[PDB]
């Protein structure tokens, strides 16, 4: 898939900078990284945090934010950048994100490709995405893949 | 080690309040002012500074 | 209780609210600005002190609503007459 | 006022005695106490005109 | 103590940047850094200063990292690069004190025991306010009453060094200047203190008001200093101080007449030499 | 084997003014945070410990470092004079987790509550469910008072390990002997 | 992007211009200049007010600076000849903080108001030429009052 | 922009100056001077110097930087 | 091959350029030197955010100046503090040696460009950067093999790469030969520069306070006195003016000291009444 | 850079010496030496940049007494 | 070159006049030894 010109940002990812918070520990944030049918599940509520960080700075341009079909796919998605700190989810809820998304039910599905602001992204160092409802209204949320589609700027 | 030495020299005239006529020796000669706190009545003509 | 309209008060004023003879009334006000209550100065021949005084004192909410009500007037006053100079300079203030 | 101020910020040019005009291109000059050099003359100034033992500015 | 805190502009534009540079999404909406300066037993400057990571939390407004072993590495490389500076105080943006401050300061206390306090406002520069200065101070309340810590308010300036004034120079020069002070920048100059004077008056009127009604609670001292500019203002009845009106005329004599004839004859001469070269022209056209 | 950042949460209120450890109460917690740093450092070699005081303010004397020996040292010179805040402490220890170094490291933090808590058990329960929203390993370890692992913190940690939370292993220590081996047992093995 | 915008000049077609922003919000300083004049060359004259407001915001979004010219050459041309239509406009872009805009606001005075020799845009025009602080705006507002006077040449070497 | 201007030609007059001897005059706004540093300089006359009070040998401050006879 | 455009600009914050002047002469006389943080926005554009100075070394300004734990020590601290831009450049004074670069200089300069090809040298005189004009350019290099060849070293596209002249000081020392001049930018916007005229902005006071009044009767008088002789000066020069056909002023200086006592003395009438009407 | 130390003078003292740049040069401290001996004419080693006595080193000669071995 | 300040391996500096310029008190290169080097010699030698 992919835009020409473009590539996956999966080489770029720093574990090191990885951190999701409300995981379940049965469903590792590594399912939502991998491309597999397994899948990263909130515990606590809905309501979800993840942030990813990148050995180099980098440029984004669209994400692939795909859950299942049973509703527990994201709706709300508030996008911050270059976060010096980690974030908590009261801020998260009460400061005003990079970008905001409302994943309309075709993003969640395989073929479901979100552009980006790209204007707004071009200094990605470290993406927080935080997850404020699922389509279904669930107790919790279901994320199958998560990525990243971008160009490094060439540190 | 933060000091960096000063040129010597001989004050020649007080051209104002300020302006201070001021020969270094065995070199040139300039018009310089003086600190902000200094006695400039004891700024003589021939004065070593 | 002479907000400066009338800072001249004279001797009588003192002698009957003080229930002292005007003679001590000198003595009176020797003492005070010895002290340093008070920063007048005496006109024995007219018979007057004038005051200019740097003690104060609590003030008893009506009478802070009273000075809000003079600093009202003080506030009104100047923004007036920056109105006024604004609107008179208005060709050189650009 | 703006010419002469951005006139007056350019470092000033040595005088000095040209000792003869060694090429078309360039002349021997002597200027105190650097010592002598063979400088080259811009388009300006004519070699012709550049005659030895005349002050000129470099 | 301090009677004086000057300011560099630089550490003007270093809380600015740090302001903006955490605001792109921290939206604590006020930071803390630390600010170091030669230090000394009179009027003390601030030349210099860096960014803690600080946070801070809106409960109770008592829980709060100021990261102190941070502190102390930017401490560590600012004396290798310049030793000449110590450490000063700490500022902080959000123009409202918030409750940590002396909490805060007391843990500045410890690398400097005359820690101040500068709250340098980023967004709000109508009038006078670039930067107000706070030292701690160890007194109950008063006289008669309990204790608190209380901040005294301590004069600030804006001044810069040599070097540092020619980069302000050089960031300026739009439009604005103009050192010398004609006389429509001196005019402009009155306005602006008329409209200083009356917005100082209405937030005194403003907190007579909050008093009056007991929102707040009474200060004496402030009410004594209330009573003391009222009685500090003149008459300009009592015609001893009217005889003002002679100066005023010998003002007018200098400038006014004098003047006047000087420029209006300068003119005129400007215009015969003119009407003469006019005409020296037309005739030539012969 | 498992990257973390710990914030020790020592303990130097007034109640910390006991005897029921030989020496000193004071002085068997200090040991305590001694070996359990010490374990914690060589256990993984590049894990972060910070150290929190809790008396009447919430001292930050020690953040994430991989350092033993200042955080030791800073554990000197403690002066027990003051008297506990647990929640104000357990808020600047999370939000200190917040700024750790590296984000792979899992928040967990070592509180070693000594006194009676004074406080109410709501902001106790919405407390640990904040903590358990930013999934933070705390781990609480009562000492001193009698009222050992009091309701207050078993409904705390309860709430945090809700259905098999993140461990926040509620171990008792006996009022007499407070012995190091007693003090590892159970954590090393499990927290 | 630059032959699309010259041949697609004044169509206004809509698939055009969607090529076009896209490539332009692409982002890249070599393709923005070409991005933002084919986006002016496109919907020309159009008085778009979909159109506008992507290429201000995106003049106020981006850092490129190349791009910043590009949309500020096409702001004036998506204006071109409304005349008073264009006057909000053209307060918006006179009070910019960008220079580029405020350029902009100069060349949309001048595809505006080209040939009416309205005295409202040349005076706003000689007010900017001599009070601006930044010297390309000076030169861009100068240059725009030859657009407003060519219908009256004779009166262009007085002012 | 004149104000200005001025300013910046009155700032040009700073201190410190250098010393020098007017040696010569060369046309309406540039002269050489030879400079008690030693060496003779091919300097710029600025304006507002009253050129009746330009005599050869006199006295004249230069610009430390540039030379020009200020 | 691709070239570095002509219109390629170093777009410096008034923060990094207070502190790169601070900097610069806080160590006169000697040369220090520290590195530029910011961005390459893109091919025609490299910002500098912030510079941070470095210790001053025995070795001068080489490329054994830069202390690695230093440079990799403050570049995670303010990556922690909010400042994750990338070393774009280096820069270094030359105090009274006017802007260029040295062997030295470019030698540091190469292990820059080195590290991305993108990466200018700015280079401050600390001492000639008197108030008003501030000395200071950045260079990049030219590549020895794309000078030999004959190939310009810069592609040129538009007049924005010309429009300020090269120094005779800089060409000498091997400008346009080893390494091109950088136009130089400043990124200034409203917050800052609003921020930074507190500087001199006076206060709400001083339009309020009148001159010592006995110093404004003393200035009065000495300026009327050079009046009258001014005006003593004009009517000698005017009679000339009859005797003499189309062939300082009195006239000027008369001028300028009528337009000084009006101002004068406009300013105080006017302010001393305002303060009798606005202070009761 | 070697330099005559012309004289000490007292301000807890400063020092003025010439250096071989034919240079006359006042400093506020004595470099990093002693300043007790310190002859008005002991010939030292003093930094080539900022000018204060790095070191001492011995007298060199008084003319005539070389020409006598 | 001038006094060899008595190097003995621990002081190898030496001062050394530069004609009608100063006189500075400097150290050895390392392509030189010692014993090539001795007072009232004509020495070549950099210049910061
Ligand atoms: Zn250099």
């Amino acid at each position: 898939d992919i835009p020409k010109g473009y590539m996956d940002l999966m080489p770029f990812i720093n574990k090191a900078g990885c951190e999701c918070l409300n995981e379940s520990d049965e469903h590792g944030f590594d399912n939502c990284l991998r491309k597999d049918t397994t899948f990263l599940e909130s515990d606590c509520d809905e309501q979800l945090l993840i942030t990813v960080a990148f050995n180099q700075p980098v440029k984004l341009y669209s994400m692939k934010f795909q859950g299942p079909d049973n509703g527990q796919g994201p709706k709300y998605v508030k996008i911050f950048i270059n976060l010096p700190r980690s974030m908590d989810f009261e801020e998260a809820e009460r400061s005003e994100p990079t970008q905001a998304l409302e994943l309309t039910e075709d993003d969640i599905k395989e073929d479901g490709i979100v552009p980006l602001r790209y204007v707004k992204f071009q200094n990605v160092n470290s993406v927080t995405i935080f997850v404020q409802s699922n389509q279904g209204e669930e107790e919790t949320t279901r994320i199958s893949y998560f990525t990243f589609i971008g160009t490094p700027v060439q540190a | 080690l933060q000091s960096v030495g000063q040129i010597v020299g001989e004050v020649l005239k007080q051209l104002t309040e300020e302006k201070f006529i001021v020969k270094a020796t065995n070199g040139p000669r300039y018009v310089v002012g003086c600190r902000r706190q200094l006695d400039k009545s004891k700024l003589k003509p021939g004065t070593r500074v | 209780t002479r907000p400066a309209n009338h800072r001249q008060l004279t001797f009588e004023e003192i002698a009957k609210s003080a229930k002292i003879t005007v003679n001590e009334v000198e003595l009176l006000v020797m003492k005070a600005l010895s002290v340093g209550l008070v920063k007048g100065s005496i006109d024995e021949v007219d018979k007057r002190v004038h005051m200019t005084w740097v003690q104060p004192r609590v003030l008893d909410l009506q009478q802070i609503k009273g000075m809000k009500d003079r600093l009202e007037f003080w506030c009104t006053d100047v923004k007036s007459m920056e109105m006024l100079v604004e609107h008179q300079a208005h060709d050189i203030l650009t | 006022l703006r010419e002469e101020l951005q006139l007056l910020q350019e470092q000033g040019s040595y005088v000095g005695e040209v000792v003869r005009a060694m090429d078309k291109k360039k002349v021997l000059v002597k200027v105190h106490p650097e010592g002598k050099f063979v400088v080259d003359v811009d388009k300006n100034i004519d070699i012709n005109d550049v005659t030895p033992n005349c002050r000129v500015a470099l | 103590a301090v009677q004086k805190v000057v300011v560099h502009p630089l550490v003007l534009l270093s809380v600015v940047d740090h302001f903006n540079r955490i605001g792109k999404v921290g939206n604590q909406k006020r930071v803390v850094g630390v600010l170091l300066g030669s230090w000394q037993k009179k009027v003390l400057d601030v030349s210099n200063s860096f960014a803690v990571p600080f946070d801070e939390d809106d409960k109770d407004d008592s829980v709060w990292f100021l990261d102190h072993d941070y502190l102390e590495n930017m401490y560590g490389m600012f004396k290798k690069v310049n030793a000449r500076e110590r450490i000063v105080g700490w500022y902080h943006t959000g123009p409202k004190l918030h409750k940590n401050d002396i909490a805060i300061n007391e843990l500045m206390k410890r690398y400097c025991p005359n820690s101040v306090l500068v709250i340098i406002d980023v967004k709000p520069k109508d009038l006078g306010l670039p930067t107000e200065a706070y030292i701690s101070v160890e007194e109950v309340h008063d006289d008669g009453t309990p204790t608190s810590k209380t901040f005294e308010h301590v004069t600030s300036e804006i001044g810069a060094e040599e070097a540092e004034e020619v980069g302000v120079e050089h960031l300026l020069r739009d439009i604005k200047d103009t050192t010398v002070g004609t006389l429509s920048q001196r005019i402009t100059n009155q306005v602006h203190g008329l409209k200083g004077l009356n917005s100082k008056l209405l937030d005194i009127r403003s907190y007579l008001e909050k008093v009056a009604t007991g929102k707040l609670p009474i200060n004496h001292q402030i009410i004594y200093q209330l009573q003391d500019v009222f009685n500090l203002l003149p008459d300009v009845s009592l015609q001893e101080f009217v005889k003002a009106f002679y100066l005023k005329t010998n003002d007018q004599m200098v400038v006014v007449y004098l003047a006047s004839l000087i420029r209006s004859v300068v003119a005129l001469h400007n215009l015969i030499n003119n009407k003469i070269a006019n005409r020296d022209a037309e005739k030539k056209e012969g | 084997m498992v990257l973390e950042s710990t914030m020790v949460c020592v303990d130097n209120s007034e109640y910390m003014r006991n005897g029921d450890f030989l020496p000193t109460r004071l002085q068997a917690q200090q040991d305590a945070v001694n070996i359990v740093c010490h374990s914690k450092t060589r256990s993984n070699p590049e894990n972060n410990v910070g150290l929190i005081t809790l008396a009447n303010d919430c001292e930050v004397l020690t953040t994430l470092t991989p350092d033993t020996g200042r955080i030791l040292s800073k554990l000197h010179t403690v002066q027990p004079k003051g008297k506990i805040t647990f929640c104000t402490g357990i808020r600047v220890a999370h939000l200190a987790l917040k700024h750790r170094q590296g984000k792979n490291h899992k928040m967990r933090i070592i509180a070693f509550v000594g006194s009676p808590v004074e406080d109410n058990e709501k902001d106790l329960v919405k407390l640990a469910k904040r903590l358990k929203k930013e999934k933070v390993n705390v781990d609480i370890i009562n000492f001193g008072e009698e009222e050992v692992n009091t309701e207050k913190l078993t409904a705390f940690v309860n709430t945090l390990n809700g259905k098999d939370g993140t461990g926040s292993h509620l171990v008792t220590v006996p009022p007499g002997p407070s012995l190091a081996d007693a003090l590892i047992s159970s954590p090393i093995l499990a927290g | 992007s630059l032959g699309l915008g010259l041949a697609a000049m004044g169509t206004a077609r809509q698939d055009v211009y969607d090529l076009l922003k896209t490539n332009l919000y692409q982002d890249d300083a070599v393709t923005g200049e070409a991005a933002g004049l084919a986006l002016g060359l496109v919907m020309l004259g159009s008085k778009n007010a979909q159109a506008i407001e992507d290429m201000v915001g995106y003049a106020q979004e981006t850092q490129h600076e190349k791009i910043l010219r590009g949309l500020a050459v096409g702001i004036a041309l998506v204006m071109y000849g409304r005349m008073e239509e264009a006057d909000a406009l053209i307060e918006s872009l006179c009070r910019d903080k960008d220079p580029i805009l405020r350029r902009s606001g100069m060349y949309t005075v001048a595809m505006a108001y080209c040939g009416s020799g309205n005295n409202k845009a040349i005076r706003r025009l000689l007010h900017v030429a001599v009070s601006d602080v930044n010297d390309d705006v000076r030169r861009a507002a100068v240059e725009s009052l030859g657009f407003i006077l060519f219908r009256t040449p004779e009166q262009c070497p007085s002012v | 922009e004149f104000l200005h201007a001025q300013e910046e030609v009155k700032r040009i007059q700073s201190i410190p100056l250098v010393i020098g001897q007017f040696l010569e005059a060369v046309d309406q706004n540039t002269a050489i001077v030879g400079s008690t540093t030693g060496s003779n300089y091919y300097v710029r006359i600025l304006s507002t110097i009253d050129r009746e009070l330009l005599k050869p040998n006199a006295s004249v401050a230069l610009h430390k930087h540039s030379n020009a006879l200020v | 091959a691709p070239a570095v455009d002509t219109a390629e600009q170093v777009y410096i914050s008034s923060l990094a350029l207070l502190k790169m002047l601070k900097h610069g002469r806080a160590g006169v006389p000697m040369e220090v030197m520290g590195l530029m943080l910011g961005e390459f926005v893109d091919d025609y554009t490299v910002r500098v955010i912030d510079v941070f100075a470095m210790p001053q070394s025995g070795t001068g300004v080489s490329v054994e100046a830069v202390d690695p734990v230093f440079q990799a020590k403050m570049l995670d601290m303010l990556k922690q503090t909010g400042r994750p831009e990338m070393v774009v450049g280096w820069y270094h004074s030359h105090p009274g040696f006017g802007c260029w670069l040295s062997g030295v200089d470019i030698n540091t300069q190469q292990s820059f460009e080195a590290l991305s090809e993108r990466a200018v040298a700015v280079v401050v005189d600390p001492i000639q950067s008197v108030k008003g004009k501030v000395v200071i350019d950045a260079f990049r290099l030219i590549n020895a093999n794309m000078m030999v060849l004959g190939h310009e070293p810069r592609q040129t596209t538009s007049n924005l790469g010309h429009l300020n002249k090269p120094s005779i000081q800089a060409l000498i020392h091997g400008l346009n030969r080893h390494y091109y001049s950088i136009t130089i930018n400043y990124r200034k916007n409203e917050l800052e520069q609003k921020m930074l005229l507190n500087l001199h902005k006076k206060s709400w006071m001083e339009g309020l306070t009148l001159q010592d009044y006995s110093e404004h009767c003393k200035h009065n008088e000495s300026v009327v006195k050079e009046m009258l002789e001014l005006a003593k000066n004009y009517n000698k020069a005017v009679e000339e003016e009859d005797k003499m056909t189309p062939e300082q002023d009195p006239k000027r200086h008369l001028e300028e000291h009528v337009d000084v006592l009006m101002t004068s003395n406009i300013v105080q009438c006017l302010a001393a009444m305002l303060d009798t009407v606005v202070f009761k | 850079l070697v330099s005559n130390v012309i004289e000490l003078l007292d301000v807890g003292k400063c020092a003025v010496i010439k250096t071989s740049t034919r240079q006359t040069y006042f400093l506020p401290v004595i470099g990093l030496v002693d300043a007790e001996k310190l002859k008005p004419g002991d010939l030292v080693g003093v930094n080539k940049d900022s000018y204060l006595i790095l070191e001492t080193l011995p007298t060199e000669y008084d003319s005539r007494v070389k020409a006598m071995e | 070159c001038t006094k060899i300040i008595n190097a003995d391996s621990e002081d190898p500096k030496y001062i050394i006049n530069v004609k009608q310029f100063a006189k500075f008190v400097v150290d050895l290169s390392d392509q030189v030894a010692p014993t090539d080097i001795e007072e009232g010699m004509r020495v070549g030698v950099d210049r910061n």
